[PDB]
């Protein structure tokens, strides 16, 4: 009811299914891995509801996988029966502040049982701290919030590829069995008109030797395979016969250099494939292999069988010989056809649960090896479960899991929507998967199967285009790992209120309609003709009652960031991509305002993210305050939510939270009590809504650049807090300890003016570049005073002391008012790393205002740098004086093919000035009256879903019937354009101009970050050239193409100085500095040092690279 | 003519226009070498790439010596091969191959003359192109006598 | 700078370049943080 | 790295050398010389007062007295404004 | 034979003897070019 | 297999430093980093002349530190060189006035990262300007292929007399009207004018 | 009062080349900078700015002004 | 919103086409036509429809509107962009270079449908991936060209020889008239004639003179059908290549200076449009290698 603030909806179709829990992907996966109360509650709920679900948890499953270890005598056994958790010792807030990985204990009961002793000894053991995942799906590790992102991988199973070889002039077919863990195997038919097998592609071999190596005899082989001439030819050409002969031959081919051994060959073949450890096919692997090969109910869990191998032979040859339908071996009739890898039925997401499960599985494998080795080197009756298990591998792996992982990414908190988008991304890059260099055209490209399972619109535009994508809006994860999507049920042409979740394969069999298709007053189809999609991404129509499923919501194919955009349908896919990728960078502002026009889904995108602080009870607020808010339920429980205030995010932006509720207002569960960064009344707000007018203006908005008033600077409309944090450590070195002290040596008196007693800057002391933050002094250095220093000290009678100043200073080009300082002391109860006696961190916070260079942008991929901030007067104002807050080049919108923003501007103008529509008897008027958005007061937000947005007739009519803003006239003409009086020359612009309200964000490409410069600064060691980066005063790179351009100009002297004097010449740099300051002419450049490095290095490879002159030896 | 026309039509397929001299320079560079055939009197190997100037010099030398010239046939090879088979090993080394070229230069013991651009950019000296040429850089500057006479 | 002659570096040439001989894998004393004798980094 | 010679520090040191040498040149020849040897501006090893009293031909207490005299003279505010800022 | 002649003639014309194939003494890079630079925190930084 | 050492990665090798994109040859001898250089976002300022570019105050001040020091010493605003250093680091108004005095008649090479064709690097007259973003003339924008969505442009400083001579004669932004590809005008963009 | 203040075409026709002009102007600018940095030796070979000079100036501007006036001449060795 | 007016006629014409289309579908339901033939006739019919509606829109628009003013002037944009902003988008490349049977019938002003937006995206991402790759290859090509093209510097005032190169001054001469070459600029302009030319017994174009509009116009007027231009290919210089054979540079509009680096300039100019090319076969056509 009061879940969200009122937002007029322009939608035309009612939605049966609501958007699911938008964060379900992470929380449900990790609940399953933990197997805690929530997961099993969900499991029993599904079971009583009849829905399938894995009844066995993630942790207990991997434990049960490790059977009790058996020595060579098999006398003893260790059973890991039950696992359990305890509450974590450190609070989440404590962990974040004190740099502790949020974790809890994980105990397990180990039972030692020995037949020789005939006794059972049970004892509980503890394998180490387990990184837990908070309720907002972030692993707070080392005080930093990480998030683990899913991973797209080819599911294990059989894959058949059909290709054409130009040399052969004939089709070629290949097969590959891709396991979950084990080594790989391939099956290529008619490579040269014969079939062969790749056992890890070791060597050339036939199929006949393989089958003979198996117990299957030649007679039964030809009896089953007498109907395909390729295999009869292969059999007859194979001279070798007999199982023993084949086995020894294949062993010799696989492992040459030793005489063949029958028993060793058999055990090798069993180990490589049949062993349940080396070839543990995943549950998804068998689940798909049984469906593909058609075998009816094979073993649910296990390795491939000889039956499976022969079935694969038969399927492959049936595919080759051209028959399209064949009887499945020990199975029903099935289509035999090539299968494309790119289809999303073959792509599986490794949710975080499976990732951490694989890592802990590897750790337990190392633990198993360690305990087996210990068993082999331990005596009986001195063995207890407590002592034998070494917990080092599991902890070392789950800790190295977060490190060096392409999947454990630093969380981005630029805004709640960046958070959600980083949660939902399905990163194709990572270990055991599609890497950057392996990338091809096919993988990146969209596929028909992606619809509803992977948004094709949004993805990074960098070199990893398309590899990383955001899940669809309604996507849900199949327990095996494939991605589902809902569809409504249709029967006898009647759409029913039932929903079924279809995966990427079950979709193909049926025909799916479109949600946009109109429906009559009854539940039947209004029109016989209706667009549908079918197998292979076809789009052919099928009129009348033939469909069985239809999309439940038109926004299914679009992800959260893309669903935000209004009038999305009108924008080109490229500009929508840029608009959705941009919107993961808008920084929160001082006072966030919800967009005047925007998709109605922003409320869900706000509430679902974990930044907003909502209530878990339905009570009456009792004490509302800035720091905290107290709520009281009818039961009696009191809870005080503690709102964060100006605490640094990952990217260095404030996370200030407002309070919206009054004193005595009634609350309901899940309702939003406190607003978050970039939010308003619980609705998303990543920017403000400015008055935009499209016109070129003196060239200050040439090439897409932006012009905005000084009103935004003046009224604080676009301004963002920024909190930087930099810290120092008082570490103990060989010579002595470092002292954090106020008595800095060799300093003036006024520099240490605002320092506190122990050498800490006071709170609130505005700082600038060069100021002293925390005072620190070196213990001692071996000082050999130079003659000049000695003489000067003698004249002035100052004692140069061993203690030297190394105190932290504000980095150059930085301003701000300190807000909070933290100190951690060794001698105190606080724990620190070794060596560091004391640690100090200081928070410098500033209020950056929108300025020149600070990148600004809209929603539809229109972005620009500010070029000039005119005074409010110079802005071309409206007929009623309202100066337009921002100008924008119009030359953009036609060429860039994003005409959505013009519709957005018009609709925003409509939203700002309300409208009344009653009894107009117009088609658009009737549509609005039935929708209910007929009488709208000024200023109320208005919502246009991403694919059921306002129609252009509606906008035209509403513009005709806008509320008179003053004196009875509408400043905008029916065309959507208004009279603009130029503020500067004063004279009215010759023709009307388009004007309205557009939602503009402030991106994170602020000029203060980008601005860098260097006179002279640090240098590198191995090569003396200047080092890179901004933090270290790094010069810009004069790369190869720059010297190409300079050589093209013929300017050789400039190249010489840019390559020798200005870097890479140690003798030249001090010389040029001295020459400039003294005014003396620049000296002659020498030889660079990098060339000397090369000469020595090439002299270390035994090449006597001797520099020589025409007349004998050269002088250097 | 064929190469120039093909690449020019490929570019004009869009609408960009590159003056034919720019193509012509590269195409001259590709045809520079020649494949020696019937290497009887010239005494070097048959069937290896040899620069045109060296071929002409050797033919002139052998005909002056009285021996009949060894034959040669024009040969076109890609820009990559032409670059690799260059006199200045330093430029070749700074190219894609940085093992084979160093090794074979070491075996042959070829001293790299510093004529060229890239090899004079490694050393940090002045590139012999534009302001770095000898003729522009050797001048001396003095005013006229009447200038001193005035002031 | 007229020609960068390069060729095979014979054993005698390598001996000529050398100013000593490395005889240990020593790098730096774990306590003094100074180079050891006759090893890598030897002064 | 730390072994790099910061151009600003090197040039400041050279300017200090030149300014100091000029300041001593302001002083008398013998006084400037004796203070230079006492603080080794010419050579990296400064010489003790008696150590100066061999080449110059003065006694250790005599040279000491002029060393005190040099330190005083360079301590007047005249020849102190320039060297205060260089530290 | 063409390749073999190329290499053998290249060696015969050059004065340096072929025995340079087999190095008897391994030159060592100067230490600064492979720095074991001290790193803050009691740690170390070494080149391979 | 290579000598993996720690196991996370193959160990580097003598020749490995001498090869590839990261090799000494193609990374530290052809293209080096350079002192007296800067970088920043770029904006359009139409009121400039063709041969002028803006350098923000902090940017220009940190670029010309040696020259600002020399001028401050000569004009006696700072007693000696070290006091001049302290004065510029403080950033008093006299330093900005001296800066506006000294940048004049000293070319600076603006340069965009791709630098496809020799018109990527173009000399300009610097000019102090408020804000923190390089002002540039829209006429020369298309030569860089530079748009103003957001596009950081590096700024290099020619130091010696010869280099500034070339930057004034050869590389000036008004003696490069004609694109070298086909000799047609490139310095008359068309987006708005 | 600008970089383009001395036009270039007269210089080109005076020196007959473009790279020759920059090297020649650079030699002259080096000479005048070194003269301004004489600070007292008064070497006879050195010669000051022939054209009038501002209180603060860049030597290359003066050299280029001298070339434009044309009184300066060059002779290759 | 009132600036971009969809053509009123569009609906009618397209429904006619659609009517025609469904007839084909009907006569395909009975098996009288193969699926491939239906696909081919449909692709042809929709190509016709999109061309016709493009022409109809081109006629509809009045010359006074913003989009026309900023497209006709050459400021920015192109005709097809306005086609798919106002008229129907048309055939869109399916994944792995295929065409769909049911092209996009709505304009970006009218707003695409869900599946239509989805199919357009199939091509959009492909285009982005392709561009990222073509930039990479263009950079590689530019580096190779600059490497091979270096060491070619102009090191002689004038060539020793007179041999030139025969180029077509004028071609496609219609009956009873002389017509100059369509691409005369890129070939023969900025070249210097090896020898004079006499047509009426009098010299028309003197030797060692770069050619321009006046001279080329005069020579085509006199009726000469070919020309002999000195060029770098025929250079016979003992050191590098002379200035005379290279002809005038282009960035300056004057004779190339001695010592300029022509090689790097040529490489940079040839490599610059590598990113701008971005052309590929629209559809393989079901045949590989043709
Ligand atoms: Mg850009
Ligand atoms: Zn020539």
């Amino acid at each position: 009811a009061s879940t969200a603030p009122l937002r007029i909806s322009f939608a035309k179709i009612k939605e049966p299914l609501e958007v699911p829990n938008l964060l379900a992907l992470q929380t449900e996966s990790f609940d399953w891995l933990l197997g805690n109360d929530a997961w099993k509650a969900r499991v029993e709920s599904a079971l009583e509801s009849g829905q399938d679900v894995p009844t066995k948890s993630g942790l207990e499953e991997i434990f049960e996988e490790i059977s009790p270890i058996e020595d060579f005598s098999g006398s003893m056994s260790l059973t890991f029966r039950d696992h359990r958790f305890e509450p974590p010792k450190n609070s989440i807030d404590e962990c974040k502040d004190r740099d502790f990985t949020y974790a809890a204990p994980l105990f397990v009961t180990a039972e030692f049982t020995n037949n020789e002793t005939g006794e059972i000894k049970s004892q509980t053991v503890f394998m180490g701290d387990f990184p837990l995942m908070t309720n907002k799906g972030t692993f707070v590790i080392n005080g930093t919030e990480r998030v683990v992102v899913s991973q797209l991988v080819r599911s294990p199973g059989v894959y058949f590829d059909s290709s054409i070889d130009k040399t052969s002039d004939k089709d070629i077919f290949s097969a590959k069995i891709i396991p979950s863990r084990g080594a790989w195997l391939e099956m290529e038919i008619d490579k040269r008109d014969m079939v062969g097998v790749r056992i890890d592609r070791k060597r050339k071999q036939s199929v006949t030797v393989l089958l003979k190596a198996l117990g299957w005899t030649t007679e039964q082989i030809l009896e089953e395979f007498g109907e395909y001439e390729s295999m009869r030819a292969t059999l007859e050409k194979d001279h070798t016969q007999g199982q023993d002969d084949a086995l020894l031959d294949i062993y010799r081919k696989l492992r040459p250099g030793e005489p063949p051994t029958r028993e060793a060959a058999q055990t090798l073949l069993e180990n490589l494939y049949f062993n349940p450890k080396r070839y543990d096919l995943a549950k998804v692997g068998r689940y798909k292999v049984n469906k593909k090969l058609g075998a009816d109910e094979p073993l649910d869990a296990g390795v491939l069988t000889t039956d499976d191998v022969i079935a694969t032979i038969k399927y492959l040859v049936k595919l080759h010989a051209g028959e399209t339908e064949t009887v499945g071996e020990s199975g029903r009739e099935i289509v035999v056809e090539t299968d494309d890898i790119d289809h999303f039925g073959n792509r599986r997401i490794r949710n975080v649960g499976e990732l951490i499960q694989n890592q802990v599985r590897t750790g337990l494998a190392r633990m198993e090896r360690v305990v087996r080795e210990r068993m082999t080197t331990q005596d009986v009756e001195a063995i207890t479960p407590q002592t034998l298990i070494n917990i080092r591998p599991v902890v070392a792996s789950i800790k190295e899991f977060f490190g060096t992982s392409q999947l454990s990414q630093f969380m981005d908190q630029n805004n709640p929507l960046s958070g959600l988008t980083h949660k939902r991304r399905l990163n194709a890059l990572g270990p055991g998967g599609l890497s950057r260099e392996r990338a091809g055209f096919e993988v990146r490209d969209v596929h028909p199967s992606h619809y509803g399972r992977m948004c094709p619109i949004e993805t990074p535009e960098g070199p990893n285009i398309g590899l990383i994508g955001s899940l669809a809006s309604y996507g849900r994860i199949n327990p095996f790992g494939f991605i589902e999507t809902p569809y409504r049920k249709v029967v006898e042409g009647q759409v029913t209120d039932d929903v079924d979740y279809l995966t990427a394969d079950e979709e193909d069999r049926f025909v799916i309609a479109q949600a946009n298709a109109a429906l009559g007053d009854d539940m039947r189809f209004a029109e016989a003709r209706v667009l549908v999609r079918r197998r292979g991404g076809e789009v052919d129509y099928v009129p009348g009652d033939d469909v069985d499923y239809m999309d439940v919501s038109p926004r299914q194919m679009v992800s959260v960031a893309t669903a935000m955009i209004p009038f999305l349908e009108h924008d080109d896919a490229n500009r929508a991509l840029m608009g959705a990728n941009m919107m993961r960078q808008a920084v929160p502002l001082i006072k966030s305002e919800s967009p005047l026009v925007g998709t109605g889904m922003e409320y869900r995108s706000a509430a679902d993210a974990g930044d907003v602080v909502k209530a878990e009870k339905a009570g009456v607020v009792q004490e509302v305050s800035a720091d905290y808010i107290t709520t009281t339920n009818d039961d009696g429980t009191y809870i005080t939510y503690r709102l964060a205030k100006f605490s640094r995010s990952n990217q260095g932006t404030s996370v200030n939270q407002k309070v919206i509720v009054a004193e005595g207002d009634r609350i309901i569960e899940g309702q939003v009590l406190a607003d978050g960064p970039a939010t308003e009344n619980g609705e998303m707000a990543l920017g403000k809504n400015l008055l935009v007018a499209f016109m070129p203006w003196e060239g200050h908005n040439y090439e897409d650049a932006i012009i905005l008033s000084q009103r935004l600077v003046q009224d604080d409309v676009l301004s963002s807090i920024h909190i930087e944090e930099h810290e120092v450590d008082a570490r103990d070195t060989k010579l002595g300890p470092e002292e954090i002290t106020r008595d800095i040596p060799n300093v003036s008196e006024e520099v240490l003016a605002d320092l506190d007693e122990r050498g800490i800057i006071r709170i609130g002391a505005e700082v600038v570049a060069g100021d002293i933050l925390v005072g620190k002094v070196t213990p001692k250095g071996e000082t050999e005073l130079t003659p000049e220093e000695r003489l000067l000290r003698a004249i002035f009678g100052e004692k140069a002391r061993e203690v030297r100043d190394t105190s932290l200073k504000v980095p150059h080009g930085e301003i701000g008012k300190v807000i909070g300082v933290r100190v951690f002391d060794r001698e105190e109860g606080d724990e620190l790393p070794p060596g560091v006696n004391q640690l100090v961190r200081v928070y410098v916070a500033q209020k950056r205002k929108i300025t020149d260079g600070d990148k600004l942008a809209g929603r539809h991929g229109n972005k620009g740098v500010i070029s000039k901030i005119n005074p409010i007067e110079d802005m071309p104002f409206l007929e009623d004086g309202t100066p337009v807050d921002i100008i924008l080049n119009p030359l953009a919108v036609p060429s860039r093919m994003n005409p959505g923003q013009v519709l957005e501007i018009h609709l925003g103008w409509l939203a700002s000035r309300g409208w009344d529509v009653s009894g107009l008897a117009e088609e658009w008027a009737q549509r609005l009256q039935v929708i209910g958005a007929d009488k709208v007061e000024p200023g109320t937000n208005v919502a246009t879903p991403v694919f059921d947005g306002a129609r252009e007739d509606e906008l035209a009519g509403l513009l005709q019937h806008t509320i008179p803003n003053r004196d009875g006239e509408r400043m905008v003409l029916p065309s959507g354009k208004a009279r603009l009086f130029d503020g500067r020359s004063g004279e009215p612009f010759p023709e009307p101009i388009s004007v309205g309200y557009m939602y503009i964000l402030k991106l994170h490409h602020l000029v203060d970050d980008k601005l860098h410069a260097r006179s002279t600064g640090p240098y590198s060691m191995i090569t003396q050239q200047p080092l890179g980066g901004k933090a270290q005063f790094g010069g810009q790179r004069f790369g190869e193409m720059e010297v190409w351009a300079l050589e093209a100009y013929g300017a050789a002297y400039a190249l010489q100085e840019l390559l020798t004097i200005k870097s890479d010449d140690v003798t030249g740099r001090v010389k040029v500095y001295e020459a400039i300051v003294k005014g003396e002419n620049i000296p002659e450049p020498g030889i660079p040092e990098s060339f000397k490095v090369l000469i020595k290095e090439m002299q270390s490879l035994c090449l006597n690279v001797e520099v020589l002159s025409s007349d004998g030896m050269s002088i250097e | 003519v064929h190469l120039v026309g093909e690449v020019q039509k490929v570019y004009n397929s869009q609408g960009v226009s590159i003056h034919d001299k720019h193509i012509e320079i590269i195409i001259r560079q590709m045809l520079r070498r020649v494949t020696i055939i019937e290497s009887g009197d010239a005494e070097l190997l048959p069937g290896e790439l040899v620069e045109r100037t060296k071929f002409e010099t050797e033919n002139r030398r052998v005909v002056q010596e009285g021996g009949h010239p060894a034959s040669g046939r024009p040969q076109l090879m890609g820009i990559t091969k032409a670059s690799l088979a260059t006199e200045s090993w330093l430029s070749a080394a700074s190219f894609q191959e940085t093992t084979r070229v160093l090794t074979d230069a070491a075996i042959n013991a070829k001293s790299d003359s510093l004529i060229g651009l890239k090899e004079n950019v490694i050393i940090g000296k002045l590139i012999p192109a534009g302001t770095g040429l000898s003729r522009y850089r050797n001048i001396r500057v003095e005013p006229t006598e009447e200038a001193k006479a005035a002031m | 700078f007229d020609e960068l002659r390069i060729g095979l570096a014979t054993a005698d040439d390598i001996r000529q370049w050398s100013h000593g001989e490395v005889k240990k894998p020593e790098t730096i004393n774990y306590r003094t943080l100074k180079p050891e004798k006759d090893g890598l980094f030897c002064e | 790295d730390s072994e790099a010679v910061v151009p600003a520090d090197a040039v400041s040191f050279t300017l200090l050398q030149e300014q100091l040498h000029s300041v001593l040149d302001t002083l008398s020849e013998r006084e400037a010389g004796v203070v230079s040897m006492r603080f080794g501006l010419t050579d990296g090893q400064p010489k003790t007062l008696d150590e100066i009293g061999k080449v110059y031909g003065v006694t250790r207490e005599r040279i000491r007295q002029i060393e005190s005299k040099t330190m005083s003279k360079l301590r007047h505010p005249s020849r102190s404004q320039v060297l205060r800022d260089y530290l | 034979a063409l390749k073999r002649l190329k290499v053998v003639s290249a060696f015969l014309q050059t004065s340096n003897s072929p025995k340079g194939m087999v190095l008897d003494c391994v030159p060592v890079i100067p230490p600064d070019l492979r720095p074991m630079v001290q790193l803050d925190g009691g740690r170390f930084a070494t080149s391979d | 297999r290579p000598v993996t050492g720690p196991g996370n990665r193959p160990l580097k090798s003598l020749s490995d430093m001498l090869k590839g994109k990261q090799g000494r040859f193609r990374q530290n001898l052809l293209g080096k980093r350079v002192d007296y250089s800067a970088r920043s976002v770029i904006v359009v300022g139409p009121q400039l002349k063709l041969h002028q570019c803006g350098l923000p105050k902090a940017m220009a001040l940190e670029l010309f530190k040696p020259f600002v020091m020399k001028r401050l010493v000569d004009l006696n605003h700072a007693q000696n060189i070290k006091s001049a250093k302290r004065m510029v680091e403080r950033g008093r108004t006299v330093v900005y006035d001296v800066l506006e005095e000294v940048i004049a008649e000293h070319p600076v090479l603006l340069n965009r990262a791709p630098t496809l064709h020799r018109l990527g690097i173009q000399a300009f007259e610097p000019q102090l300007v408020e804000g923190k973003a390089i002002q540039i003339h829209p006429l020369v924008c298309t030569a860089f292929n530079a748009d103003f969505d957001g596009d950081q442009m590096a700024v290099h400083l020619p130091l010696s007399a010869e280099a500034q001579a070339e930057a004034r004669i050869l590389m000036l932004s008004s003696n490069n009207i004609l694109k070298p590809a086909d000799g047609r005008p490139v310095t008359m963009p068309t987006q708005d004018m | 009062e600008g970089i383009i203040n001395p036009p270039i075409d007269e210089l080109l026709e005076a020196t007959d080349s473009k790279y020759s002009l920059v090297i020649y102007a650079a030699k002259r600018a080096r000479q005048i900078n070194a003269y301004y940095s004489q600070l007292g030796e008064g070497l006879l070979e050195y010669v000051g700015p022939l054209v009038d000079t501002h209180v603060h100036e860049k030597p290359l501007s003066i050299a280029l002004r001298e070339i434009n006036a044309g009184l300066l001449t060059s002779e290759a060795i | 919103i009132s600036d971009i007016v969809v053509p009123d006629a569009k609906k009618e014409i397209v429904k006619g086409y659609e009517g025609q289309d469904e007839k084909v579908q009907k006569q395909y339901e009975r098996g009288l036509i193969t699926k491939e033939e239906r696909t081919q006739e449909l692709i042809a019919i929709w190509t016709k429809a999109t061309n016709e509606v493009a022409e109809a829109m081109n006629d509809n628009f009045p010359k006074t509107n913003p989009v026309s003013m900023m497209v006709n002037s050459g400021a920015r944009g192109n005709m097809m962009q306005m086609r798919q902003i106002a008229g129907m988008r048309g055939l869109v490349s399916n994944a792995k270079n295929e065409t769909i049977p049911r092209p996009i019938k709505a304009s970006f002003r009218e707003g695409l449908s869900v599946l239509e937006y989805f199919i357009s995206t199939h091509g959009a991402r492909k285009g982005l991936a392709d561009t990222a790759l073509r930039t990479a290859d263009s950079g590689y090509l530019t580096r190779r060209l600059v490497d091979v093209s270096q060491d070619v510097i102009i090191r002689e005032e004038d060539c020793g020889t007179e041999r030139g190169l025969k180029l077509p001054i004028a071609t496609r001469d219609a009956d009873g008239t002389l017509r100059k070459a369509e691409d005369v600029e890129t070939s023969v302009y900025a070249r210097m004639l090896a020898e004079d030319v006499v047509i009426d017994g009098k010299v028309i174009a003197p030797a060692n003179v770069d050619l321009g509009d006046v001279l080329i116009d005069a020579l085509v007027a006199h009726g000469v059908e070919e020309v002999k231009t000195r060029s770098i290919l025929t250079c016979e210089s003992q050191v590098g290549t002379c200035a005379m054979c290279y002809g005038r540079s282009l960035a300056t509009g004057k004779l190339v200076d001695i010592g300029e680096a022509v090689g790097i300039i040529a490489a940079q100019s040839i490599g610059e449009p590598g990113t701008q090319l971005t052309m590929r076969t629209f559809h393989t056509g079901g045949v590989a290698g043709d």
